[PDB]
């Protein structure tokens, strides 16, 4: 017997509480992120550490340009939430 | 041309 | 096994729902720059041999009849489940192009219990939404 | 720079919204099961991996025993909240 | 990549152990979990973390005490671990007096506010329950 | 002797 929750993963593209930014040609941080962390290294590493390279990349390479202050020069992290019960390799 | 979602 | 079994004959479903236009009644702004993350998507998910279906602006209704559909499919030899929500949200909620989604709502679908040929397998849902409306200003290090 | 929330990771016992359980001999199956885990794998396995670990056991190994029908036979997941941006290993070298 | 853990010390592992609880919070004592903050006192002195045991805080003592923590120099550290033990629910946790707000003890060593620990990895280990929510599983 | 936290 093993848990009904058991074995899902939610991959959000932003924190609990927070926004989560898009650029309007080039599409949202987190997706642009993910697909390049994928095509990089889905053949190569376990899917959970895919995602904290995708993690990094959100965090360190991208900040929001706005002609209006409130949201100009922000920042965003994404957020693993894993119920996965094993590793899961793309190869 | 950074918008919120 | 550390590993999850991912050499059935097929990979899985890949589902995109893509909400780019939402209704004047939501007063919601367009989505400019979805469509390139729907199609990235679509390509990069055929790489790693899974079917993708993309779906375009859905009301909250069709989402739910699309999720309820989908689960009750059988995936007996499909090793994996993914499905991508693009689109606008809150904490918990994410948005048909007319109202919003409990989020709950869509994965209790494939809840263990409830789709039972998908159960032991990898179920992974990958959501572009807001989560609420703070700002992260960052720290330089 | 980088955001203020990266960096965290946040290891809870259940899944949002349930119900966690605790022998009230042996302690809390989460608790018992990471600590074989770190004591089994932490020179090995990255900490992502070692937690899976955890998941893993938790789901197979244990199931509620109560005297109340209520909160007999129950089940548990953790769950596993990271914003780390880079891999974590305990050991050296 | 991953992060740096060759810094003079691993860090601090910070164990909450709340055990016996008021009763006018209507909260019952919560046995077996001595065993956890003993096994989990082994298992972090194995990793050579600096383990501080703390057992029964008010909620005002455990904000009192994560806020001290915080300010500490973590300059020479390589992380830092948090475990609580108690009663909770989603978002909260119980001191022996009442709950309080995870994300209050959390915000203490964002980014920002704990400069020392900027880059480094902090973890919060949370046994509590998150809800009254059931789960009957599903045989295979 | 399972309790629930």
């Amino acid at each position: 017997k093993i848990p009904v929750e058991a074995d899902f993963l939610y991959a959000y593209s932003t924190a609990p509480g927070y926004y989560s930014w898009r650029n309007s040609k080039d599409g949202s941080w987190f997706i642009q992120s993910l697909c390049a962390m994928l095509k990089q290294y889905a053949d190569k590493l376990e899917f959970m550490h895919i995602l904290t390279r995708v993690n990094r990349k959100v965090a360190t390479e991208f900040e929001s340009f706005s002609f209006d202050a409130t949201f100009h020069a922000k920042k965003q992290i994404p957020c693993i939430v894993s119920m996965l019960t094993k590793e899961l390799y793309f190869y | 041309i950074t918008v919120a979602d | 096994d550390n590993s999850y079994k991912m050499d059935y004959p097929e990979m899985g479903l890949c589902i995109i729902i893509n909400n780019k236009n939402f209704h004047k009644s939501t007063g919601m702004t367009s989505r400019s720059g979805t469509d390139v993350d729907a199609a990235n998507l679509r390509e990069t998910f055929r790489n790693l041999k899974y079917e993708v279906r993309n779906k375009n602006d859905l009301t909250r209704e069709e989402i739910v009849e699309l999720m309820r559909d989908v689960s009750k499919e059988d995936h007996s030899k499909r090793s994996s489940f993914v499905c991508v929500l693009l689109s606008h949200g809150e904490e918990g909620i994410i948005f048909g192009t007319n109202g919003p989604v409990d989020l709950k709502k869509i994965t209790n679908f494939f809840r263990g219990d409830r789709c039972r040929s998908l159960t032991g397998k990898p179920k992974l849902f990958i959501i572009q939404a807001c989560r609420g409306t703070e700002l992260d200003c960052g720290i330089e290090t």
